[PDB]
């Protein structure tokens, strides 16, 4: 969250909050209800997201798809979705946050070592992010995409 | 025997997935190197025996030991296995830069050779100095603008020194 | 591996000679048929698990008694499926691999030598295995030169199975 | 180690499933092929994509090199070092634009 | 901590005995078992990533831990739970090539189950994990290794037990 | 040998005593400019994460 | 010296007058390696490396069975009968302390279930209850408290 | 933490 | 026959290392040896395998000496102990009960008339 | 066990074990190895112990795997040859020790609250119970069947 | 080569006596076995192929890691390679259950296969789960009640079993 | 408590198995050493008098603790003492006998390091005491028992440190 962003940060320089970091605050307090509209529409939206995102993914990246592949079968399949529905989850909890700390401390700490020891690439998963980014830019409007396709930006720079 | 193609499809079969697109598209982009490639074992083929007498000249010159009485190439038998051993060397790099791996190389000639020429006596620096000199001789012929178009080919000519360096280490 | 390349050096490796324009001339062809042969590639990679689904179904709609047979060898368990899309996948990964190579080379050596004493020794019947090629050669839905290449392969697989 | 293996950057040597290191030729361990994938260039590895085009044509030919020309011992066989730096001084680049 | 050898000098010493024939029967028994001892390590060096996965795939895989809520559920949890596992690998390893368990004792299940107690780690599904690695490691070193790596693991469970 | 009493309780005590044995065990991660090793310097680095952060 | 290495004719040896600069000290090779140098069953002498046939003793189908199970002796038995007899006269008592026991309702508030939970758990211990007493040495005997010296001398 | 392991939950 | 020395394998793989196979595999059969012993139409085989009454004699050639030798073994993409992670057993624990377990005594049920 | 038993009562007069006593330890220890052979063979025997035991069971009892009943259902029938098979084994470990010890601290104490908890008929149990005892005394001798019938006799005792 | 006559004037010999009386009637006592020895070795060589097929089916099962990619015993190579392997030792524990001696199967089998199963990588211990699962299947198939009046075959399951276990010892 | 016959049927039972060879093996040596054992406890409770005597004479009596001052010196204090070593030299027979020194755990070690903390009893005199214990009744029941009862003792003085 945005305001938890803040009370670390001057609470390890043990001091009250920061005026130009209350300015913050107030504007963040005020943007929550055009925050509330986005995460709406892609909770509303998530099964276009994750279907039409895994479609992209899958036509993009025929690996995984192939039999040897790590997402190969229909159990194994269904699972490749089942995670993309997460970050998809994660992405809606880092809008109404106001910062990717929801997505980094679910989602994203140790995330090489778990996809290294399942033998995931974890380049197919930046793939299908950045493919559930494109179909929830489709989804919105300008500057609204701007702002969410941009938490799934943190995502894939944190998969790469 | 492994090619490049052969590297690839045998790794790939090693955890028996499929080839990726990103792999397809690296093989498509090593066919279109490959003329290239077709170019420069061309001009080791044609002048290879130029090579290996111009660059046993050069061996014999800056180590009169050999020649001497007593010496590991002293005899017309020793003196013929001497030359032959380096066109052996000179024939299995030119068999790896057309497969564009190192593994024919390896399996059919370095792989034990260092336990023969120490078996036998023979010094394995001065053959290391012998492979040095082809590869010189070797790369100041690729690196000919006679007859061909021109272009960039420094890749190429990193990866054929790469061979050379290979069997210098392999010896010694 | 039998690739082209390995053809023309193994030749002039068992001559002791170089590698004069004869097996230059092999390479060339082998970089011009090379393209399409990735193309086919790239397009089986592309739809393998419809593929192996669909073939299933055809030796399945086939051969009716082989889910109703119990046994193990016969497809009736879970996990005789689980063999049966294994095996049709083995075959097509050996078809693309044979595509990526441009020669017969990791069929004839990873799946043609020996294959007889395992179909034999596990009662497999090869006929099974050639109506699942079949309907691979039919719905893997190429077009031209591509499909000429892998309608090669595959055909060359049916005709080692019988 | 797997890193690199599932996402096809190279392929590093571990030790074999016995326990003895992985060598190409018995004399040295951890040897691996060398050829014709470590001179194409991964994506990866630059930071910058957006560059794509060299612009020049680069020609090779033998500079006399000078001083920086390694001193090598007489009448024996030198190191592999050295014939690599004599090799290394005679390299000229020209570059046609 | 100590080896066997260690072991029989501290016996020896504390007694102020010097190296009888029951001392020496036991430093002949370690030598005899040596090196079988360590290619086993080696074995296990070798193959330690894969020992984990398939651990892991036996023990935890189709279970409720995966599912939101269980303790393996976020990826650092995960990263974390896998992380033990070579912990416990890794220093089953050192006790079996030392041939005395005082390693586990010094550094492994000191403090531990009030760890797990307090974490609100499940112990039973620890304990489950470990043998599902007594099992693939057996399986990987053989028959007499196997039995040797299958103290120091049952030594791990009946700690964290 | 007369101490034909002494048993395993009595011979762990004994053995176990004074401060722990961790002291003779401790190693200690010198850089030095002498052996310089990129791949020991490694390893000292990565000590250093692992004694910050447990 | 003696003979030639593994591998060179005595006649030539090709470190002839070799120099010192460019001299290859020649490894050691021994027949460990070559087939000959294996040693065979001694034969002989009356040592034949084989166990086939002769070893395996005859075994009729009970005695597996009878050494499958433990071994019995008189005395062993004997004595078991002089065990029953000792404890007859208590287990009798055991099994008449318990139909009493469990016959007699308490008759409380059951915890769990329905009408049963009790204030007593059903066959529990009075000896782990009652056997443990608290004794107060210099006070008013609680219970019997021997004293070893208490005996006047 | 925003993911934390309650017994309860 | 089993090699004389090192040096013998060193001498015949130069001539095949330059000749080919086909002018080394000449060299072996039109050899006086050969002719020697085999003649144009026997099958070669193993020559004194077993001395007398001895009861071991020597390793067969073709059990003794095998493809993929030690020194070719380490190469890259041998054969693995352990990779693949087969997730075909599903719900594994389901056919191997705990102690605790009844449906072992389940089985035992069925069973009874 | 008798050694425990011994332990128990004398420490609580807080003397020596008396002389008595210490002949009955002497007379137990004397008769192990019979013992262990009246266990190992019911031990090797089990199986028609509460296959045949059950069956008389149900065949006399057809209340509780009726319709309606406890043990109605392949599972719970399971359930039930389960909790006979635990008896069985327990009866094995009164046998070894000498005394009822280790039957009555394992299955005993506390049972009738457990199966009051369960919805069981505990004289279903005993009923059981007594007729593994009518198997286990075809299984054996004339004194060893008194002998391992009676620990079967306190078992029945103690459901009842 | 040796059976068990040839093991007896053998050790006779090496010692250079005659026979004693002795020696004989344990001979004839060996000879009155040898109808129930040749009902063995013929149910062991009718039902071979279904002990070989089975056994493989347990072992791919219970381990499965051979049969998958990267595996020891995988390509249709390996797979009839091992499969042909479990099919020798099978024929030679056949030999040495009619000689009574097994000699011939240390000598033409057992005596060097471990330095070949160690030249090769392969798994000595899978070879041994392997043939302990050819003895339960033929002990378990020694032991057919069909076709052949009653008898006592415990000696010679003993004995046949300690074939099997000298295999898998020799692997292992 | 337990002895080893229960603790055999303690770990079969809770592994849930019935009893296989090695429990077996264990009842056979508990069964080897019982007569023995019993003995030991016969001859022990004969002489337990003279056991405590003979221990307080080497142990304790002439030293700072029997003059004023030191811990015995009152006659209560004096009859304590003994008091406490007459239940340890009890406690000590039933470990013996039981084979199994959970006995020691429940009603002899539970709170006496507190106790004897509690009230000023010297503990190093206290493990001098019952060292005299042990070389006395060693050498009143022999070698064999007097390694058993020195196991005990053994236990108890490595209770109190
Ligand atoms: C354990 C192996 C069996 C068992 C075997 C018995 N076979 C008996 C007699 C018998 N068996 C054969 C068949 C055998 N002799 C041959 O020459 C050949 C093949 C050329 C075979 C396969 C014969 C001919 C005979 C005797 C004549 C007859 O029975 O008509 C036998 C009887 C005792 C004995 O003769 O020593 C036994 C016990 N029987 C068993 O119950 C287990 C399963
Ligand atoms: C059978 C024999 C045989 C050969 C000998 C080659 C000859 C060859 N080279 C090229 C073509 C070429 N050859 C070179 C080679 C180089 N240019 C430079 O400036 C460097 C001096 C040199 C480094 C090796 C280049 C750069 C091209 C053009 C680029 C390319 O086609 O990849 C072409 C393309 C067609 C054309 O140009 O008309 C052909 C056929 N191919 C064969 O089939
Ligand atoms: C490298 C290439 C390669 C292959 C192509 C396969 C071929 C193959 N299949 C089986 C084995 C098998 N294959 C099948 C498959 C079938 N089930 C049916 O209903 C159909 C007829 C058919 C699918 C179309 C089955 C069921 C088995 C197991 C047979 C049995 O155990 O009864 C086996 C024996 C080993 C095993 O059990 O896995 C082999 C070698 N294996 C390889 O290594
Ligand atoms: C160690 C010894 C050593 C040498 C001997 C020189 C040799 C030399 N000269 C040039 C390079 C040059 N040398 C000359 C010289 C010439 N101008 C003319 O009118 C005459 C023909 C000629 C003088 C007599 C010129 C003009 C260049 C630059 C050429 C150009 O860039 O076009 C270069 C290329 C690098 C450069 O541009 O400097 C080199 C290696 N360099 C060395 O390191
Ligand atoms: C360039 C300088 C240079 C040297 C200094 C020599 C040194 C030298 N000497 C020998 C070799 C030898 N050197 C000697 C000499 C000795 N006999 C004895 O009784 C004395 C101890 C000693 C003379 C003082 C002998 C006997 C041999 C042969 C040893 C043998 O074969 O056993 C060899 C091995 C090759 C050979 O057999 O010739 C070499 C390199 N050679 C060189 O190239
Ligand atoms: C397949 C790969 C392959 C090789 C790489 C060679 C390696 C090799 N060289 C020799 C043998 C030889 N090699 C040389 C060569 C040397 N002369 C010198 O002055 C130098 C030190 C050196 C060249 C640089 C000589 C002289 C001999 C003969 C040595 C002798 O008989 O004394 C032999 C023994 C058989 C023979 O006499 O030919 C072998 C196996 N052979 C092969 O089959
Ligand atoms: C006269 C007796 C006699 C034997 C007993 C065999 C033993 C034997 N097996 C192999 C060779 C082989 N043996 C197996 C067998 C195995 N596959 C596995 O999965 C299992 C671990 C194992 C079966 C239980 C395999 C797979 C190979 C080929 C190994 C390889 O090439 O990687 C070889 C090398 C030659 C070859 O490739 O065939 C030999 C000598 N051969 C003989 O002549
Ligand atoms: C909320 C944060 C969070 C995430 C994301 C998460 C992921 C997660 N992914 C898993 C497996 C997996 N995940 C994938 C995913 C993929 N395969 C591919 O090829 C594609 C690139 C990709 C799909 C887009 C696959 C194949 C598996 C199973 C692999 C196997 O079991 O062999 C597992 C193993 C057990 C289980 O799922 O229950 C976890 C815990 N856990 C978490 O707590
Ligand atoms: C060798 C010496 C040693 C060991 C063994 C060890 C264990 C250990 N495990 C921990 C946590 C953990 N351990 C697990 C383990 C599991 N989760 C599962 O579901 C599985 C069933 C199970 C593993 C098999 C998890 C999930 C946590 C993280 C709890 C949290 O902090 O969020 C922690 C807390 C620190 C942290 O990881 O964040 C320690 C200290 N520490 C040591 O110093
Ligand atoms: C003033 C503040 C202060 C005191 C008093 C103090 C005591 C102290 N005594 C120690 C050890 C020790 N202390 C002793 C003492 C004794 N051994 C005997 O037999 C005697 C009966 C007895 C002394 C009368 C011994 C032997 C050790 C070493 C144990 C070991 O580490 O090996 C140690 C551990 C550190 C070390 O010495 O290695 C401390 C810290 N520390 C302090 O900071
Ligand atoms: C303050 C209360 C108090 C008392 C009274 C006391 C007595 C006491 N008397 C002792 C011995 C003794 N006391 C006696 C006394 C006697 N011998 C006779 O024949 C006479 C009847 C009698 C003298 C009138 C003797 C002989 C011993 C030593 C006996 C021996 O050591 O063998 C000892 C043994 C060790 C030592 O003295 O240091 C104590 C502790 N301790 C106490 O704390």
């Amino acid at each position: 969250s945005i305001v938890t962003k803040s009370i670390v940060n001057a609470d390890a320089e043990a001091r009250y909050l920061s005026p130009g970091e209350l300015e913050r605050i107030k504007s963040f307090v005020l943007s929550g209800q055009r925050r509330l509209r986005i995460a709406q529409t892609l909770t509303e939206n998530r099964e276009m997201i994750v279907k039409k995102g895994g479609q992209q993914l899958f036509q993009k990246r025929t690996d995984v798809v192939s039999p040897g592949g790590n997402a190969y079968g229909e159990e194994m399949t269904a699972t490749c979705l089942r995670d993309l529905d997460y970050y998809l989850r994660l992405v809606t909890y880092g809008i109404v946050a106001g910062d990717v700390t929801p997505i980094e401390e679910i989602g994203l700490v140790g995330v090489k070592e778990m996809y290294n020891s399942l033998g995931t690439p974890i380049s197919g998963v930046s793939e299908g992010v950045r493919c559930m980014k494109d179909v929830a830019c489709s989804l919105l409007s300008g500057e609204d995409s701007a702002e969410a396709g941009f938490y799934f930006d943190y995502t894939l720079g944190a998969m790469q | 025997m492994l090619d490049a193609f052969a590297k690839v499809v045998a790794q790939a079969d090693a955890r028996g997935e499929f080839l990726s697109n990103k792999q397809l598209n690296s093989l498509e982009t090593m066919i279109g190197e490959g003329n290239k490639r077709l170019d420069i074992v061309n001009k080791i083929n044609s002048n290879a025996s130029t090579i290996v007498t111009n660059s046993a000249r050069a061996l014999f010159a800056e180590q009169p030991q050999l020649i001497q009485p007593g010496g590991n190439a002293y005899t017309s038998r020793r003196m013929a296995a001497c030359l032959r051993d380096m066109e052996i060397v000179l024939r299995y790099v030119s068999y790896a830069m057309t497969a564009g791996d190192s593994s024919v190389l390896d399996d059919r000639c370095l792989n034990g050779l260092r336990e023969t020429y120490q078996a036998l006596g023979t010094p394995g620096t001065s053959v290391a100095v012998a492979i040095q000199k082809m590869k010189e001789a070797s790369i100041a012929l690729a690196n000919d603008l006679n007859g061909v178009p021109l272009g960039d080919c420094s890749s190429l000519n990193s990866e054929l020194a790469v061979y050379f360096d290979r069997a210098a280490a392999a010896v010694v | 591996m039998k690739t082209p390349i390995t053809e023309a050096i193994a030749s002039a490796d068992s001559q002791g000679r170089f590698l004069s324009n004869a097996e230059l001339q092999s390479i060339t062809g082998r970089y011009q048929r090379a393209s399409a042969s990735l193309e086919a590639a790239k397009q089986l990679t592309g739809n393998a698990s419809r593929l192996i689904t669909g073939a299933a179904q055809a030796v399945y709609t086939k051969f009716p008694f082989v889910t109703q047979m119990p046994g193990p060898t016969y497809a009736s368990n879970a996990i005789g499926k689980a063999k049966c899309a294994r095996d049709i996948g083995y075959y097509l990964r050996m078809t693309t691999y044979c595509l990526v190579v441009g020669a017969t080379g990791p069929m004839d050596e990873y799946l043609v030598a020996g294959l007889e004493e395992i179909n034999r020794s596990f009662e497999l019947s090869p006929s099974w295995y050639i109506a699942a090629l079949e309907n691979i050669k039919n719905d893997h839905g190429l077009s031209g030169q591509a499909a000429n290449e892998a309608n090669t392969y595959l055909d060359y697989a049916i005709n080692v199975l019988s | 180690a797997r890193y690199a293996r599932f996402q096809k950057i190279a392929e590093p040597a571990v030790l074999s499933p016995t326990g003895t290191p992985m060598t190409e030729i018995p004399g040295t361990p951890y040897l691996g092929s060398v050829g014709a994938m470590d001179f194409i260039a991964q994506e990866e590895e630059s930071v910058a994509f957006w560059k794509s085009g060299p612009s020049t044509t680069p020609v090779n030919y033998k500079r006399p090199s000078g001083a920086q020309t390694p001193n090598l011992p007489y009448n024996t066989a030198a190191p592999v070092a050295a014939i690599n730096e004599a090799q290394e001084a005679q390299k000229g680049q020209m570059q046609l634009s | 901590m100590q080896d066997a050898i260690t072991a029989v000098i501290n016996t020896a010493d504390v007694q102020g005995k010097y190296l009888d024939d029951n001392s020496l029967d036991k430093l002949r028994g370690y030598f005899e078992t040596g090196e079988l001892r360590v290619r086993a390590a080696a074995t296990i060096a070798a193959n330690a990533a894969t020992i984990i996965k398939e651990s892991v795939a036996k023990a935890l895989l189709y279970s409720d831990i995966t599912r939101p809520g269980g303790n393996m559920y976020t990826t650092r949890r995960y990263a974390a739970c896998i992380r033990d596992l070579d912990y416990y690998l890794r220093y089953a390893t050192y006790g079996m090539l030392a041939g005395d368990p005082s390693i586990l004792d010094e550094r492994v299940l000191n403090g531990l189950k009030e760890t797990y107690n307090s974490l609100g780690v499940p112990i039973g599904a620890t304990v489950q994990a470990i043998q599902a690695m007594k099992e693939v490691t057996a399986s990987l070193v053989g028959t007499n290794a196997g039995q040797e790596m299958a103290v120091y693991f049952d030594y791990i469970c009946s700690g964290l037990s | 040998k007369d101490n034909r009493n002494l048993s395993i309780f009595n011979l762990k005590q004994r053995v176990s005593q004074g401060v722990t044995s961790r002291r003779d065990q401790l190693k200690i991660f010198e850089f030095c400019k002498e052996k310089n090793q990129p791949a020991d310097t490694y390893q000292i680095l990565r000590a250093i994460y692992r004694q910050v952060f447990e | 010296a003696d003979l030639p290495p593994p591998g060179i004719p005595s006649g030539q040896d090709p470190l002839d007058n070799a120099p010192l600069r460019h001299y290859v000290p020649r490894p050691v090779e021994t027949y460990e390696d070559r087939g000959f140098a294996t040693i065979l069953p001694r034969t002989w002498e009356g040592e034949t490396n084989t166990i086939g046939a002769g070893d395996i003793e005859p075994v009729t189908k009970e005695e597996v069975e009878e050494s499958r199970k433990v071994p019995v002796d008189a005395a062993s038995t004997g004595a078991f009968v002089e065990y029953a007899r000792m404890m007859k006269e208590e287990r009798a008592q055991a099994l008449a302390d318990q139909a009493r026991r469990n016959s007699a309702p308490t008759s409380g508030r059951p915890t769990c279930g329905e009408t049963e939970g009790t204030e007593f758990v059903s066959n529990a211990r009075p000896i782990l209850v009652d056997g443990v007493k608290v004794v107060e040495y210099w006070g008013v005997p609680n219970g019997p408290v021997p004293r070893l010296f208490g005996g006047p001398g | 933490g925003y993911g934390a392991y309650s017994y309860i939950t | 026959r089993e090699i004389y020395n090192h040096r013998e394998k060193l001498a015949f793989a130069v001539i095949i290392g330059s000749q080919g196979l086909e002018a080394f595999i000449d060299l072996l059969i039109n050899s006086e040896e050969y002719e020697d012993n085999f003649g144009d139409n026997m099958i070669p085989y193993q020559r004194r395998r077993i001395i007398a009454q001895r009861s071991k004699g020597e390793i067969p050639f073709n059990l003794k000496t095998p493809r993929l030798g030690k020194d070719f073994l380490y190469k890259q993409g041998m054969p693995q102990l352990l990779w693949a992670g087969p997730v075909h057993r599903f719900r594994p624990q389901e056919q191997s009960p705990k102690a605790g377990d009844p449906a072992l005594f389940l089985s035992m049920v069925q069973d009874l008339d």
